[PDB]
DNA sequence: ACGGCGG
DNA sequence: GATTCGTATC
């Protein structure tokens, strides 16, 4: 049929990937093979084609048949019927389930059902259960149709929008990311196939001129599936038709890394901000890119640079900051960041190491100050007939009052700092 | 090749109850032909429940019969149960026969439906005894829901027999049949669905062969031109 | 009342006729010949031909089961996950197709299709590719999840030239038995900016005005792109020139202030010969010219003032 | 009756000849409806500039006293989401005119502020029911519209 | 008072508004009043309309003292008077006295309901009007079919029952009586057909016309494409319907006649898809 | 007359 | 995209 479903693998050693992951992830199956193990679940996550489910069904195509068939789920309670009976899949029946089927998780409910249920696999009292593997595909999800939802799920359909922390931090759970497959793979894999198809290749005067695009395609995609595909619409084509491979995603630290220091693929400034926007304009359009350049600008040459470019940078974002959030803003901000580091980058710098922006654990920290505060004011209103605005509590009450409120008591109330102490 | 026709009242009533009952187990209903009885069947996601009716050549007015399997030849095809159980959903001659199934329907008032379902050939897929009276186990049956109790427990003794849909249970005096030569533990939503295909042809025994808690359970019931079989899974250990 | 539109009227119907991308048009007819056609993704600009080119492939290929072989779905149909568990049923559906031929289900505009439908989409592609195949058409082709374009192969349609938009040009008057000069058919394709639609109007609007098409009478109805005219006008020297242009060819022709202010955006980012420093500090003052724009000060005076701000920054 | 009326009212033009200014386009869009084709128009030019009032007389002269079932006019008044779009107006398209003045028509006034899910559904029902019925766009602002949009309907430009 | 009219029968004007659901339930309804009688007017979309009228045989007293113009026209909102009329029914077991005013242009529709001891008055605001362009020329039917009301409702359920997404209509009489009357539909089944019987209690009379409603010819069928959304909206009036006439012209509208048992005439008119025809020949020859 | 067909 | 550790291989 499709070179992608006729050269599939017969065995492990045709597979591509790496040979760490591949210990690894035997290692862990086996494990979850065993009458009381440890690991109930194995969560992969990892970009799309990357052989995450197909060394899944190699694998338990040797191990199925030696502790006891993959049972691959058909995607509101549908999912709770099928694994309502996923669980008699009990020894002479042990047959790893595999979840590449994802249930509907953009949607509210179904997505809490799924999360909520997969919760009640992990805490199920049952002695014994059948391996649960879950295949996750992170893929960012497109701009969508004006939708002003913009939720989580919205944005990157990854593990940990669709599983809570607590599922994917569960001791029980065991997570196996999985990367692009590297180069050496892909010319090896596209190069055996090139040797089961050199009749037509040679008849058709490209087996001579294979490894130019064996190194092309291995060299502009990561994905196994569409690399094959690649190269089956070319040695089936006839003219110089161009070589297209599908199109993958920046990272949310790749993209600071691309704005701080650069890609040497180009160095042309101006076009890479261009495609930076053209194709990642779902993460350069949302603030918390613009916080990340914020916290991250001083990972360059270790914050060793001169203190007029930072002052540069910082109040470039103050201002862009202020033009609400129209599309000029952020074309300016990453323009003059990029410019600014480029003037001042040479040679001989030990650039740092960046980092997500903390403004999530101020919010949260100024959720708590608030419930602290709230507990004063209906005491005071309770115990003293009193009334005081939480502008006075932030910054009069909430250090003198616990003051005096706990040393009157040194000689119900509040005897701390509301919200904590400064420091 | 094949023509079947249904021209009774009664007769419709348990071919759309076993119709639907296969359509809510699988999505596709899976019919073989053979040249004595129809065989209606279907499966489940987890392959866990199997629930096969039959229908002897008596059950209908005219069974003549003229991808293909040799085994006696035998043709096995896919139709979707959510089409069909409407098609089946007053009736005077109901006919059917056979790349699209065809079903006609000829009413009361000389109205005549034409129906054209597709259908996809494919390959057929080939202790203690109880015999309680199946009103008994309806009524308690029909008072549980599937979405608050979803495990049914059955519990044979000699002195008599209890049944727990789990804890909203029932207890039935021992009873006709029960030889024993327990506890079993299986879903529900395909219990109640079986045995209620029977009481719909009205003119009522259901057969509970079950050996060991790891393995399957089967249920049999009788009518004069049908024949029923619900095979289920257990909790091995 | 009788006559179609010259769009509709003179839509190819064969792959020979499609113009353009020479390469992916001559490996189309090898697909519609060969048959095993994968499954695609054409994207590309408006008007190069990305359905005339994929209906044209699934009537060569299927031709008499063009009827139960192509389950057509576009944005003006729903097409929910609901509707993709419609693309099931003609999947799974069974036609006796000649060897090597499959069908085909074109969901033209599949960029506007909802994420669900097309993770489910990919659960169809996936346990139904031996019998139908999918041809995904699009503007962008990012708005197609990674999963479901790592099944396809991807064909990127590119801008049509001035040469295939002059022999299809003169195939249509040559059927039509217009009235042209050189210069008029030039016009045309400068007014068309690679658009094989909006060139076969533009001649359409010419012939029903006047009937000759000459460059005063196609100028005089069809206006020149204005994206060209704000580019002439912030590339200009002096900010007599530019305000002159800002005023004549945009102000006094009927453009809108945010309009002139969002084609600007767009020619900045897309500027030549101009250093980052002055791309970047043009592209604040046009940032905070449309934010006065929007807060409800549309008048001539901003714009004016913008360009007074970009030659102040181009001087120094 | 229309003497108690506002002058922006009551002065509206009823007939191509009345709408003065717009000359270039008046006798285009006369040509193309004594020819008996007219393609899909796109009227775009600042506020007050006569193109609701040019639109309403072409499609007087073009149907007369059916101007009332031949023609659907959908503006910024009306919802004009993805679910009218693909029912409402798909509707009035694939439905038959009675043969009544050939093509039926269907005016989207103010379209600027119609979003773009519902511009992009638009496009496959102006493209398919071509036969049958003919879009009007009317806008001020052009840069609402999706480039799609603007490639199948024929631009005029309304100056000051 | 321009218009006065007074009944007891209040069943018989709620299924005169329980047949005007279906067209919408929220929207404006066109009321004309005549000395012949009450009757409303719904469109939807310029693509259907329905037309019920309440004849003065259905009311004791109508006076119509309106002089200046013949017949009278109001527009008012059927939430209003829905959301009215089904709290009102909430006692409807009594002894009601409905009677329906009306004062000329710029007074509002009165209802009162009078159960001899309580007086409910309500008064519907009149809105102004934007609906007989949608009628078909009685010179030029192709077929004319007069069909029994419940074997169409059932018919018409059996189709909702499929979904039905597209409808089809047949109408072939051959050279014997071989009346030919099919509801083809494009469903999830695929390509289901409801045959009509040729007998004469189902199917009074079918008669075939070459476009002059005046020609009968036999073996050549006039083909109806109609969107099944359009189609449904005759479902619940032919719910209480004993005959129900069907007419169809060449320019694609098909006008079904609904007679109730005097009772109510309701008057349908449907427009016909642009457009498996051959399809359609090759299923009904087979 | 009772069972089935908001985030 | 950067650093750091760890291989595998020529
Ligand atoms: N040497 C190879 N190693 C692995 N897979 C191969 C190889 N050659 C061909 N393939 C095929 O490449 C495909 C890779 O699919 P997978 O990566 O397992 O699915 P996936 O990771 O879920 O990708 P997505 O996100 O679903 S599109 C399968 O269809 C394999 O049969
Ligand atoms: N390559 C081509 N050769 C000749 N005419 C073409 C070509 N491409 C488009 N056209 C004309 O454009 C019209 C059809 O437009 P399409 O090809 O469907 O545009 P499109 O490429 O699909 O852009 P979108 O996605 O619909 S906005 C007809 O008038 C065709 O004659
Ligand atoms: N060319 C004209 N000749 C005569 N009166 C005109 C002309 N253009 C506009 N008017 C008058 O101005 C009024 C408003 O113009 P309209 O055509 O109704 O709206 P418009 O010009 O389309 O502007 P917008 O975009 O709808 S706000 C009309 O009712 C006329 O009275
Ligand atoms: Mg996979
Ligand atoms: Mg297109
Ligand atoms: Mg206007």
């Amino acid at each position: 049929e499709q070179w992608y479903e006729k050269f599939k693998p017969n065995c492990l050693e045709q597979v591509a990937i790496h040979k760490r992951k591949l210990k690894d992830v035997q290692e862990a199956l086996d494990a979850m093979f065993l009458p009381n193990a440890k690991h109930r679940i194995l969560l992969l996550s990892g970009p799309s084609g990357c052989s995450k489910s197909t060394v899944i069904k190699e694998l338990s195509k040797i191990l199925v048949p030696k502790y006891r068939k993959v049972t691959e789920f058909r995607g509101m309670e549908s999912f709770s019927e099928f694994l309502k009976g996923a669980r008699y899949l009990v020894m002479s029946n042990l047959s790893l389930i595999l979840i590449e089927d994802l249930p509907n998780v953009f949607h509210i409910d179904t997505r809490r059902r799924f999360q909520q249920l997969i919760l009640q696999w992990l805490y199920s009292s049952e002695p014994l259960l059948p391996p649960l593997v879950i295949c996750i595909t992170e893929c960012e999800i497109p701009e969508n149709d004006n939708n002003y939802r913009k939720f989580g799920i919205d944005y990157t359909f990854s593990a940990e929008t669709i599983m809570n922390k607590e599922i994917l931090m569960h001791p029980r759970l065991k997570r196996i990311k999985f990367n692009p497959i590297n180069s050496t793979l892909l010319k090896k894999h596209l190069k055996f196939i090139c040797v089961q198809n050199m009749k037509m290749l040679k008849e058709k005067n490209k087996w001579n001129k294979r490894q130019e695009v064996i190194d092309y395609i291995a060299q502009e995609t990561g994905d196994i599936r569409s690399a094959i595909t690649t190269l089956q619409f070319w040695a089936t084509s006839s003219g110089s038709l161009p070589i297209s491979t599908r199109e993958s995603t920046i990272s949310y630290f790749h993209a600071i890394g691309k704005v701080i220091h650069g890609s040497h693929s180009t160095n042309n400034d101006n076009e890479m901000i261009n495609n930076l926007f053209e194709n990642s304009n779902n993460l350069l359009s949302k603030e918390d890119f613009k916080l990340g350049i914020l916290e991250n600008y001083n990972t360059f040459n270790k914050g060793e640079f001169s203190i007029s470019d930072a002052s540069s940078i910082v109040d470039c974002l103050s201002e862009c900051d202020n033009m609400n959030g129209l599309p000029e803003s952020n074309e300016y901000g990453l323009r003059e960041v990029r410019k600014t580091f480029r003037n001042i980058s040479k040679q001989g710098h030990n650039h740092g190491t960046v980092y997500f922006p903390r403004e999530w654990k101020v919010r949260k920290l100024q959720n708590s100050f608030k419930v602290q505060a709230e507990d004063w004011l209906n005491v005071s209103l309770y115990k003293y007939n009193a009334v005081h605005s939480f502008r006075n509590i932030t910054l009069e009450f909430g250090y003198y009052a616990p003051l005096i409120r706990k040393c009157q008591s040194y000689k119900i109330d509040v005897v701390d700092r509301i919200g904590g102490p400064i420091e | 090749s094949f023509k079947a026709t249904i021209t009774e009242s009664g007769k419709q009533n348990i071919w759309f109850r076993a119709i639907y009952v296969l359509s809510t187990i699988q999505d596709d209903i899976k019919i073989t032909v053979t040249t004595n009885e129809l065989i209606a069947w279907s499966m489940n996601e987890t392959d866990t429940t199997l629930c096969q009716v039959r229908f002897q050549k008596s059950f209908f007015e005219e069974y003549e019969f003229k991808g293909v399997q040799v085994i006696h030849k035998l043709y096995s095809f896919r139709v979707n149960g959510r089409h069909l159980t409407t098609i089946s959903r007053g009736i005077k001659s109901f006919t059917i026969a056979v790349n699209r199934l065809i079903v006609v329907i000829e009413m009361d008032s000389l109205i005549v439906k034409e129906y054209c379902p597709q259908f996809q050939p494919i390959k057929y897929d080939p202790i203690n005894y109880i015999c309680c009276n199946s009103t008994l186990l309806k009524n308690f049956l029909d008072n549980c829901n599937v979405n608050v109790t979803d495990e049914v427990k059955l519990e044979i003794n000699v002195h008599r027999l209890s049944i727990t849909a789990f804890s909203m249970s029932n207890t039935i005096s021992t009873l006709e049949h029960y030889c024993l030569f327990k506890s079993i533990i299986f879903k529900l939503k395909d219990f109640k669905n079986f045995i209620t295909i029977g009481p719909s042809w009205k003119t009522d025994n259901i057969s509970l062969w079950f050996c060991h808690p790891g393995d399957p359970i089967l249920m049999q019931m009788q009518k004069p031109g049908v024949k029923l079989e619900l095979v289920e899974v257990t909790d091995s250990n | 009342s009788l006559q179609l539109p010259w769009v509709e009227k003179y839509r190819p119907q064969v792959l020979s006729d499609i113009v353009g991308n020479k390469e992916t048009i001559d490996r189309l007819q090898q697909i519609a010949k060969d048959g095993n056609m994968p499954h695609m993704i054409i994207s590309g600009m408006p008007g190069i031909g990305k359905t005339t080119s994929v209906h044209c492939l699934a009537h060569e290929l299927l031709g008499r089961s063009y009827a139960d072989g192509v389950l057509e779905l576009n944005a003006s149909d729903d097409r929910g996950i609901d509707v993709v568990r419609q693309i099931k049923h003609f999947a799974q559906k069974k036609l006796h197709l000649p060897p090597g031929k499959h069908k085909i289900v074109i969901l033209d505009e599949a960029d506007s299709m909802t994420a669900g439908a097309q993770q489910a989409l990919r659960r169809t592609m996936e346990l139904y590719s031996n019998s139908t195949r999918f041809a995904f058409a699009c503007n962008q082709s990012n708005k197609i999840i990674e999963p479901l374009q790592s099944r396809c192969a991807i064909l990127r349609y590119s801008k049509l030239s001035d040469e295939d938009v002059l022999k299809r040009l003169l195939q249509i008057i040559k059927l039509e038995d217009v009235k042209y000069t050189n210069d008029g058919l030039e016009a045309i394709i400068f007014t068309a900016e690679g658009d094989m639609r909006q060139a076969i109007n533009n001649l359409q609007s010419t012939v029903a005005g006047h009937g000759l098409v000459n460059a005063d009478n196609v100028f005089k109805i069809v206006d020149s792109p204005h994206p060209l005219i704000v580019k002439k006008m912030l590339l200009a020297s002096n900010l007599e020139d530019s305000i002159q242009i800002l005023r004549t060819d945009l102000w006094k022709k009927g453009y809108s202030s945010i309009d002139i202010v969002t084609t600007s955006f767009r020619v900045t980012k897309n500027l030549a010969q101009v250093k980052e420093s002055v791309r970047l500090e043009m592209i604040k003052e046009i940032g905070l010219t449309h934010m006065r724009i929007l807060e409800g000060v549309g008048t001539y005076l901003q714009l004016a003032s913008m360009l007074a701000k970009i030659h102040k920054l181009n001087n120094k | 009756s229309k003497e108690n009326l506002p002058w922006v009212e009551k002065y509206r033009p009823e007939t191509l000849d009345e709408v003065y200014g717009q000359n270039e386009v008046i006798t285009t869009v006369r040509k193309f409806v004594d020819e008996g084709k007219l393609p899909h128009l796109l009227f775009y030019g600042p506020p007050g500039t006569g193109k609701t009032s040019t639109i309403v007389a072409l499609a007087r002269e073009i149907y007369g006293k059916n101007y009332s079932n031949m023609v659907l006019e959908l503006n910024a008044s009306d919802d004009r989401g993805i679910d009218v779009v693909r029912n409402q107006i798909k509707d009035f398209a694939s439905t038959r005119q009675i043969f009544s003045k050939g093509f039926k028509l269907i005016i989207l006034d103010e379209a600027d502020a119609m979003t773009n899910a519902a511009q992009n559904a638009l496009r496959r029902v102006i493209e398919r029911y071509t036969k049958n019925t003919r879009f009007c766009v009317l806008a001020n602002y052009a840069h609402k519209l999706t480039p799609a949009l603007l490639s199948r309907c024929t631009r005029f430009r309304f100056q000051p | 008072n321009k218009f006065s009219a007074s009944t007891v029968h209040l069943e018989h004007i709620t299924t005169a508004l329980s047949c005007l659901t279906p067209f919408g339930s929220k929207d404006d309804v066109l009321i004309f009043i005549d000395a012949d009688g009450l009757s409303f007017v719904r469109e939807n979309n310029h693509v259907i309309k329905i037309q019920l009228l309440l004849s003065r045989e259905l009311f004791m007293s109508y006076s119509y003292r309106n002089e200046t113009e013949d017949h009278m026209k109001l527009c008012v909102k059927i939430n209003h008077i829905l959301d009215s009329v089904s709290v009102m029914n909430r006692n409807s077991d009594d002894i009601v006295e409905c009677t329906l005013s009306y004062d000329g242009h710029g007074s509002p529709f009165v209802l009162i309901f009078e159960d001899s001891f309580i007086s409910e008055r309500v008064e519907y605001s009149t809105y102004l009007i934007k609906t007989n362009g949608l009628e078909l020329d009685r010179e030029r039917i192709s077929f004319e079919a007069i069909i029994k009301g419940e074997a169409l409702h059932s018919a018409l359920k059996d189709l909702k029952e499929i979904g039905c997404k597209e409808c089809y209509v047949y109408a072939k009489t051959e050279a014997n009586d071989e009346n030919v009357f099919a509801l083809i539909s494009k469903s999830q089944l695929g390509f289901s057909k409801i045959k009509l019987p040729s007998n004469r209690s189902i199917l009074e009379k079918l008669q075939v016309f070459d476009g002059d409603s005046t020609t009968v010819i036999d073996g050549f069928a006039v083909i109806g494409f109609f969107d099944f959304t359009s189609f449904d909206k005759i479902r619940k009036s032919t719910k209480i319907a004993s005959k129900v006439l069907f007419r169809m012209d060449v320019h694609g509208v098909l006008s079904v006649n609904i007679l109730s048992q005097p009772g109510i005439v309701i008057e349908v008119c449907m427009l016909e898809k642009e457009s498996a025809q051959t399809e359609i020949e090759l299923l009904m020859e087979t």
